[PDB]
């Protein structure tokens, strides 16, 4: 749960890209606020929306991490 | 062909597979220099996979509506090196294993300790011994006949 | 032993001195496996004319921070 | 007695909590009780069932209640494939303005739930037509469960209970179950259908005032005693008839056609009369088999003892066998389990390949529930099958009265059995999961064409074999001149090869290499889950570990530390075991035929083709995918209808999770805490002026087990139901 | 209170009354074995049903025999 | 012939500031037990309930919850140092009742005034099966 | 109308009373 | 020197040159030949 709220929080308030006029979004719009105060927040807008990249990783560099994935699954 | 396949040299999807799967290398491929090394990993590896295309569609294999090869085990000879050809060879090496670790276990049993030589491998013995599992058919079917092969009343 | 093992990658395995010259657009690499099954794919486009295993440990930063240039170095 | 319970003496004298839970789980186990007699078993055994058969009168008769009340059977009876069944009203103080406003739907005035379990189909098809018509079916249930009551009360009194003998007389009990039970039923449910079903599919509403003067055939009964019976088969319903109108509608009460009804795409109505009665009157002559005042029939006893194989392969065959199920409930129980789970899986499996009820194959979220509910109910009733042959061979197995018989050399070697049984396991589960993890690395390293995708070609065979075309292998009903095809052309094989081709439907549906390796796993599940209940059956009575367990009875904690350990060693904890494998397999079963019908209710069954052949596929493309609209139900932004299954959804993961505890966690850790929590309230001041009156004590071993697997499969089913209603009617397809 | 019986394969080793830890076994004269010596459960109504005394009995099968029974406050282990 | 020793009350007991281990209501109401021994000096012993006293030089009188507690205690002033020890049950009507060592003779001891109890003159793999004391308040290890 | 009646009489009285009643026999004594 | 063999012969040692000189076969095999869904030699 640390780890969890490490990473959420990094995505959604701090972490992201900056414009050249000073405009940051970041990596999720800031939606900590609204969803993490909620276990069907933490299980949608967390697991559920950040788990694509490892669900999609076959074909890439990226395929070892969705292998082990499943086998630690396993 | 077999349950409404087609062959994989007549099969569109399994062409369209092998050109997307090259195409996607070469997209790779623009991005580094002609003489470098990468450059020359992403040539063998395609290379790799026109060999891989080529082989499978020559050898006869079946393919599906997704282009992939679908292998027939129900013992249709155009098809034996699908299953039942690697399986008699898988069955002659299983059988090897497990021919020669029982007559490692028969030599050592009546050792003053048994389990001295189990977690302590006898080597000499071991070699002497690993290749009888070459005629395993032959040594086990005769003990098969003369009552050597079961325990008698276990 | 392991450290010999992490400064030795970074000295014959690795893109550090392209992550030298460009931060913030190369990604950091220590790693590169051998084309046997297939597994070449895991070496992805890091950049810098470099085909790895992008790292996560952070050996380029502590390398940079301590003045390490060149791979005779490490 | 004493106190609670008056049943045990011992769970009366227990001066800790313990006594409550106890007295709670052996409630129904008669023969623990004290003071407990074979006359007060089988009586006390008569008055439950009767008790049971008046909660499922009360029941449906319940549900008729609310379809009829709060229901929108009338409307949907105008509109089947455009009105969404009610099941009930909603009426929670607890709702917000949007969560009315979200609910109601259907066509009602308030909140209301969309009924799932498909009697708004059934009702339809068999004659019901308006809501008085349900809210006469309701009163005669409640009706029903009034007299079942009574009958229950009736028996338990001097004079109406039976003696042992009578309920040791089977040979009776199976001509009347076979003809009465079994035939007549049948025989009244086919009459049911001429009558009123059949008639009332035609636009004829045929009810007990009006029965007595319409005829169900123009030339009525006459041909019945000549032998001219195919005159009830002339006039069928044209392939263009309308369910509850006229157009199209024929005259015949008992025909073959074989298909489907094309509108409704369910079972002929007259097939399903014909068939009730055909085999009905086959189980009616079946009911004169064994013998009872009249001097004819069979002695049950006899043909058990002839049954023995001379040079004695099978040593003395069936001898005993008669006395050994007549004297054990658990035997008789344990075989009417297994009978009746087969059948449930039996109905699962062609209820949603042969709908009989009319417009029910459209209702996609109603065909879904339906199976899964009836897998799961087998999969129970198959571990209970087992549980309770464990509990024959502890309570009720004599093995001198089954010297060198069938059921005592199934003990004889019981290592053999087990062993082999454990290799089928090891090979199916070995192999399976290694094809599923070999093209998981595959399609990783973007190589598809290196799979392993084996054709089940054997099935494939056999759905050609019924007349399917897809894989082409021109073999009977499939090949122009196999007598198989050329004796049925004439009678089902139009409607029954016009369905089996039918793209639409799930009549042995399209095959490929995913279904092979699902197939595999069911194997696997199947015979792990075999593995675990036999091995515990056998081993019930005693190990080479513990040689006298059956002195130690059916469920015990262990037998301690000693001799290595001997945690989970009874015959109840490899019941307790076997479920997990049971739920697993279930859950396979079910991943199986949901993803196969949710990709082709899509009309994208290339997905499934594609996708099944390697597990990233299913966690992606099945479980992932299908969450979206569920997991939605009640976001930052609102909610709609599908939120009561997104609460549903956490609350099966957190009974599940729950259940964690109670299952790794163990005892002594909560009897020290619990000490140390007694002396907490002893020194607290003015709580302490309040006495708790049972010691408070940490659950037993045993206890534990069961309420951590209650939570891990309440868990199971909630979180399963959950996302299976909320990712298929969020779609309605 | 649970229920403890010794069979006549016992040796008279007196390793069960050993490990006892509420005094439950007793080592009684006997002419069955070459101890002269058996064991007895007299006092099972402080027997707590730990089962050391089963861990400790060199019989092939056990001599003695915890049968777990009606609990009590002392079988129980409770000391409230 | 032996006679039980009779509890005597204004016994010492060990020097210990105490813990929260000690008697609960169940020695109000139920029943609680009195451990004896004699001792050489005072010494340091570690307490079955919590953590060290000091036990008094000469006779000592300990008072415990439980009866396994005065077992174990009892067992170390045997072991550790070499101290013989009684102890009893207390009901809260102030009877006593001696419970070890029975005979005055410990357990493990043979002592010829003993009797027969719960002893099975057969193989333990000789109890019948259980049907057949089916619907009988009996047991196939009873017998 | 009758739902503003029978609900609070299953969810709420019936569950109470139910509750009390098991409590009273089950730690009676005799 | 002979219980420097003896050490050799121990469980874990000898499955891991076993294993070890099997894992560099099998490369070598699928490495010579890669991929091969069947027995192409018939
Ligand atoms: C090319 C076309 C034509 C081909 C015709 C066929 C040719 C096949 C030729 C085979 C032999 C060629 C090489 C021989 C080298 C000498 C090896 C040896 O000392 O070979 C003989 C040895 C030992 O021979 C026998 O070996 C037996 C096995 O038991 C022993 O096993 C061990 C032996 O090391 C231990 O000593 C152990 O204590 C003991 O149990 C017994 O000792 C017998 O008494 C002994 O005579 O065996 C072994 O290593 C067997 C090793 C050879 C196996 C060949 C398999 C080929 C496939
Ligand atoms: C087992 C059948 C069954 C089931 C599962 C339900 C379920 C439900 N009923 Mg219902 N009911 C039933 C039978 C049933 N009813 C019968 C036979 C009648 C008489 C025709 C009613 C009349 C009725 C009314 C008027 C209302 C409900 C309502 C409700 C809902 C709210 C809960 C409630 O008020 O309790 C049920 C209340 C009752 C009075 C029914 C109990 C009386 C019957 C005879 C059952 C016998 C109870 C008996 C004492 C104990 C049964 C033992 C055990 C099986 C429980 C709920 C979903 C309310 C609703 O619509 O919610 C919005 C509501 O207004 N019911
Ligand atoms: C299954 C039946 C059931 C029913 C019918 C209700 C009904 C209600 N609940 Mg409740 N709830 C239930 C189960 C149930 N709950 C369960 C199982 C839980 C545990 C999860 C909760 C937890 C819960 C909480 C935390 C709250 C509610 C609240 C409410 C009220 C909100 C609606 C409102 O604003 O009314 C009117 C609001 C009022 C304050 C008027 C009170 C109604 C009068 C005073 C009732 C009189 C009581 C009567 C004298 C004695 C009753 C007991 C008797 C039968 C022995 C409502 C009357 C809310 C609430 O009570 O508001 C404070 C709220 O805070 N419920
Ligand atoms: C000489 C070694 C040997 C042999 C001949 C056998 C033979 C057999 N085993 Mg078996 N097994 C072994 C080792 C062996 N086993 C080991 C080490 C384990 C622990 C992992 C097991 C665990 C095991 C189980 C759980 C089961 C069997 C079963 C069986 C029987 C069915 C075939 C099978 O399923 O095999 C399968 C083999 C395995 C699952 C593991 C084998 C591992 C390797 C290949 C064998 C060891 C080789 C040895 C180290 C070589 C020594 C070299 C020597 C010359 C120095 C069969 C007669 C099944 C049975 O009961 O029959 C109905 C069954 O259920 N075995
Ligand atoms: C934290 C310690 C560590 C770890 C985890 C690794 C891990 C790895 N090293 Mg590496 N290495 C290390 C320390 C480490 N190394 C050190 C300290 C040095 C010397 C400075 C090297 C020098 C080195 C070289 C030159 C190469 C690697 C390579 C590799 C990769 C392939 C391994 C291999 O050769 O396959 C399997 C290994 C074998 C078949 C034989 C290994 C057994 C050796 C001889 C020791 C056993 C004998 C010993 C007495 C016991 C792999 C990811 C290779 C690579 O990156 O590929 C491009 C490669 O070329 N390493
Ligand atoms: C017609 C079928 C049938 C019948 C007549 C019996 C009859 C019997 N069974 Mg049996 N059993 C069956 C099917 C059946 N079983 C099936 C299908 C299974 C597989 C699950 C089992 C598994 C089983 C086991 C393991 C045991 C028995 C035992 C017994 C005997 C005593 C039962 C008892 O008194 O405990 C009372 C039962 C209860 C108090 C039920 C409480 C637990 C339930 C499941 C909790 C309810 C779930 C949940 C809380 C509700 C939903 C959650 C909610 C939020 C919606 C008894 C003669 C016991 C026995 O005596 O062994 C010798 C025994 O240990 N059965
Ligand atoms: C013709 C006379 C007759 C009839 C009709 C019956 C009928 C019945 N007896 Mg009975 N019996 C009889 C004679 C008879 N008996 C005699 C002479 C004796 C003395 C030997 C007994 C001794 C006896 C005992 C000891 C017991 C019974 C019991 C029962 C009941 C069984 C439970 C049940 O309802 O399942 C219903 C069965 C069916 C509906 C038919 C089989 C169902 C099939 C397999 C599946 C369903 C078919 C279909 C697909 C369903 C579609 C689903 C859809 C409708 C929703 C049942 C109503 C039990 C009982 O008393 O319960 C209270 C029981 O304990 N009988
Ligand atoms: C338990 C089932 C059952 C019952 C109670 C009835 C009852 C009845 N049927 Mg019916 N019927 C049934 C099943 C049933 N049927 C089935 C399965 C079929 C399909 C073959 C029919 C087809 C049928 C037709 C076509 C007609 C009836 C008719 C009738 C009525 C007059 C029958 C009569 O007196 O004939 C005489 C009785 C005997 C000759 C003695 C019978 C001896 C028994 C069978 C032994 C009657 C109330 C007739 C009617 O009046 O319409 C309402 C009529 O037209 N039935
Ligand atoms: C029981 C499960 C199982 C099975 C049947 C297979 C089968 C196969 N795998 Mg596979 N694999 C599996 C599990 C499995 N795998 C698992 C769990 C993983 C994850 C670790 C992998 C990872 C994997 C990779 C990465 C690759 C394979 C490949 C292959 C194919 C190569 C055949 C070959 O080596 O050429 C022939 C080899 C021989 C003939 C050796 C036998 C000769 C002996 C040594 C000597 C003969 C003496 C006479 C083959 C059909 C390769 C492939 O390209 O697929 C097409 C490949 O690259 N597998
Ligand atoms: C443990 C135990 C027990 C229990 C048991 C069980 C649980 C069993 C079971 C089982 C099962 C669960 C079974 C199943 C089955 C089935 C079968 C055996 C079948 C069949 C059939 C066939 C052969 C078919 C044929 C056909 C036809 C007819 C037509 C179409 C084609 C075909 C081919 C399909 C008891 C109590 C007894 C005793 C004690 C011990
Ligand atoms: S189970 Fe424990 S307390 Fe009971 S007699 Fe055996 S050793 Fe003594
Ligand atoms: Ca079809």
């Amino acid at each position: 749960v640390v780890i969890f709220h490490f990473s959420w929080k990094m995505q959604s308030d701090v972490w992201g890209s900056i414009n050249d006029q000073g405009v940051v979004t970041h990596i999720t719009g800031g939606n900590f606020a609204q969803s993490s105060i909620t276990i069907n927040g933490w299980l949608r807008d967390f697991l559920w929306a950040q788990a694509s990249q490892v669900i999609q990783s076959y074909g890439s560099s990226l395929s070892a991490y969705g292998l082990f994935f499943l086998g630690a699954h396993f | 062909d077999i349950a409404g396949l087609t062959p994989c040299k007549d099969s569109k999807q399994f062409a369209k597979r092998e050109k997307q799967s090259i195409k996607k290398l070469e997209s790779s491929l623009k991005l580094y220099a002609p003489d470098s090394a990468p450059a020359l990993a992403i040539n063998a590896t395609i290379e790799k996979t026109k060999r891989r295309f080529d082989n499978y569609g020559k050898q006869g294999l079946l393919c599906g509506a997704d282009g992939l090869p679908h292998l027939i085990v129900s013992g249709d000879q155009r098809h034996w090196g699908e299953f039942i050809t690697p399986g008699i060879l898988f069955l002659y090496i299983a059988g090897w294993i497990g021919w020669v670790g029982r007559s490692y276990l028969i030599a050592i049993r009546d050792d003053k300790k048994p389990t001295q030589k189990e977690i302590i491998i006898d080597v000499p013995l071991a070699t002497g011994l690993v290749f009888r599992g070459f005629s395993w058919p032959i040594a086990a079917y005769r003990e098969l006949l003369n009552g050597e092969l079961v325990a008698k009343d276990v | 032993l392991w450290l010999s093992g992490m400064y030795f990658h970074g000295a014959r395995f690795s893109n550090y001195e392209a992550w030298l010259n460009d931060p913030t657009h190369i990604r950091p690499s220590a790693q590169v496996v051998w084309p046997i099954v297939g597994q070449e794919i895991l070496n992805g486009d890091v950049g810098g004319g470099f085909r790895g295993i992008q790292i996560t440990s952070g050996f380029f930063q502590i390398w940079r921070a301590s003045g390490i240039t060149s791979e005779l170095q490490l | 007695a004493l106190r609670f319970p008056r049943f045990s003496q011992g769970l009366a004298q227990d001066p800790t909590t313990r006594r409550i839970w106890f007295g709670i789980a052996t409630a129904h186990d008669f023969e623990s009780h004290d003071d407990i007699t074979e006359g007060r078993l089988y009586q006390n055994i008569f008055a439950s069932h009767f008790g049971q058969l008046a909660i499922i009168f009360l029941w449906t008769s319940g549900n008729l209640f609310h379809v009829a009340w709060q229901g929108n059977f009338e409307a949907w009876v105008q509109d089947p494939l455009h009105v969404r069944p009610i099941a009930h009203a909603i009426w929670d103080p607890h709702f917000g303005q949007p969560a009315v406003e979200a609910f109601t739907r259907g066509g009602a005035l308030g909140p209301v739930n969309i009924a799932y379990s498909g009697v708004y189909q059934w009702w339809y098809t068999i004659g019901l037509r308006t809501n008085e018509d349900l809210y006469t079916g309701a009163i005669f249930l409640l009706f029903l469960s009034f007299i079942s009551l009574l009958a229950g009360w009736l028996h338990l009194q001097p004079k109406w209970k039976p003696s042992v003998s009578w309920f040791k007389n089977a040979e009776s009990r199976l001509n009347h179950h076979l003809s009465g039970l079994f035939g007549v039923s049948s025989l009244a449910w086919a009459g049911h259908l001429v009558h009123v079903a059949i008639p009332g599919s035609r636009g004829e509403y045929v009810r007990w005032n009006n029965f007595l003067s319409v005829l169900p055939h123009p030339q009525g009964l006459g041909p019945l005693f000549t032998g001219q019976w195919n005159l009830y088969a002339q006039n069928p319903d044209s392939s263009n008839h309308l369910f509850s109108t006229s157009q199209g509608a024929g005259t015949a009460i008992l025909t073959l056609l074989g298909g489907f009804h094309p509108q409704t795409q369910s079972l002929w109505l007259t097939d399903m009369a014909h068939h009730h009665l055909a085999i009905a009157i086959l189980f009616l002559i079946g009911g004169h088999m064994y013998r009872t005042n009249f001097g004819i029939g069979h002695s049950i006893k006899y043909i058990l003892e002839a049954h023995i194989p001379p040079g004695g392969r099978l040593g003395r065959g069936h001898k005993g066998l008669y006395d050994t199920i007549n004297n054990s409930i658990h035997f008789q129980l344990g075989l009417a389990l297994a009978s009746l789970g087969v059948i449930t899986s039996l109905v699962a499996q062609h209820m949603y390949s042969l709908p009989a009820y009319a417009f029910i194959a459209q209702d996609f979220t109603t065909q879904a529930a339906l199976y899964t509910h009836h897998q799961y109910i087998a999969g129970f009733i198959m571990t209970g099958a087992f549980a309770h042959g464990a509990i024959f061979f502890i309570r009720d197995y004599n093995p001198e009265q089954n010297a060198d018989n069938v059921l005592a050399r199934m003990l004889e070697h019981k290592e053999a059995i087990i062993s082999h049984l454990s290799w089928a396991s090891l090979f199916l589960g070995f192999h399976t999961l290694g094809l599923y993890v070999h093209n998981d690395v595959m399609l990783a390293f973007g190589t598809p064409e290196k799979q392993i995708l084996i054709e089940p070609i054997f099935a494939q065979w056999i759905q050609s074999a019924h007349g399917k075309t897809s894989y082409g292998f021109d073999v009977l009903l499939s090949s122009t001149n196999s007598p198989a095809l050329n004796a049925g052309r004439s009678i089902w094989l139009p409607g029954w090869l016009n369905a089996i081709n039918e793209n639409s439907n799930s009549l042995f549906l399209t095959i490929g290499p995913g279904d092979f390796l699902v197939h595999h796993a069911i194997a696997l599940g199947l015979h792990t889950t075999t593995l675990i209940l036999v091995k515990g059956a056998l081993d019930a009575r005693g190990s080479k570990l513990m040689p006298d367990k059956k002195d130690f009875g059916y469920s015990f904690p262990c037998d301690g530390p000693g001799r290595g350990g001997t945690c989970d060693i009874s015959a109840w904890d490899a019941f307790y075991l076997a479920v997990f494998w049971m739920l697993n397999t279930i859950g396979w079963v079910t991943f199986y035929w949901h993803w196969k019908h949710i990709t082709l209710w899509q009309g994208n069954v290339s997905q499934f083709n594609e996708s099944s052949t390697y597990l990233m596929g299913w966690l992606r493309d099945y479980l992932w995918l299908n969450s979206s609209q569920l997991i939605n139900g009640y976001n930052p932004f609102g909610m709609n209808s599908l939120s009561v299954w997104a609460w549903m959804f956490l609350f099966g993961h957190l009974v599940w999770a729950t259940g964690f505890m109670f299952l790794i966690s163990w005892r002594g850790y909560w009897q020290e805490l619990i000490e140390t929590l007694a002396w907490a309230h002893e020194r607290t001041p003015l709580a302490n002026l309040i006495r708790w009156r049972d010691k408070p004590v940490a659950l037993s071993i045993v206890q534990a087990r069961l309420v951590g697997l209650v939570h891990f499969s309440v868990g199971y089913i909630f979180t399963y139901a959950a996302f299976l209603i909320a990712s298929t009617s969020g779609k309605f397809g | 209170s649970h229920s403890v019986k010794i069979y006549d394969t016992c040796i008279g080793c007196t390793q069960c009354v050993r490990a006892c830890p509420t005094d439950v076994l007793e080592m009684i004269p006997w002419g069955g074995c070459k101890a002269k010596q058996i064991a007895s459960a007299p006092r099972t109504e402080d027997c707590v049903g730990c089962k050391r005394c089963e861990s400790a009995c060199p019989t092939d099968f056990l001599s003695v025999r915890v049968y777990l029974w009606h609990e009590t406050t002392r079988s129980m282990g409770l000391a409230y | 012939g032996f006679t039980p020793p009779e509890l005597d009350p204004n016994t010492p007991s060990p020097i210990f500031g105490g813990s929260t281990g000690g008697l609960l209501r169940k020695a109000q109401v139920e029943e609680f037990y009195v451990i004896t021994w004699e001792s050489p000096k005072e010494q340091i012993f570690e307490m079955p309930t919590g953590g060290a006293a000091i036990m008094r030089e000469g006779p000592n009188l300990l008072k415990l919850a439980r009866k396994e507690q005065c077992l174990a205690l009892g067992t170390r002033l045997r072991s550790k140092y070499k101290i013989k020890y009684q102890f009893y049950r207390v009901f809260p009507s102030g009877e006593v009742q001696y419970l070890h060592p029975k005979d005055g003779v410990y357990p493990e001891k043979v002592n010829p005034g003993r009797q027969g109890v719960g002893v099975n003159f057969r193989s333990i793999g000789k109890n019948v099966s259980p049907i057949e004391v089916k619907f009988t308040g009996k047991q196939p290890y009873d017998l | 109308n009758l739902p503003s009646l029978f609900v609070p009489l299953v969810g709420l009285l019936f569950p109470a009373v139910a509750m009390a009643s098991l409590f009273l026999h089950v730690e009676k004594r005799l | 020197m002979r219980d420097l063999k003896t050490y050799l012969s121990v469980a874990p040692v000898a499955s891991t040159l076993w294993f070890a000189a099997l894992a560099g076969l099998l490369i070598e095999i699928n490495r010579f030949f890669p991929d091969a869904l069947t027995f192409p030699f018939f």
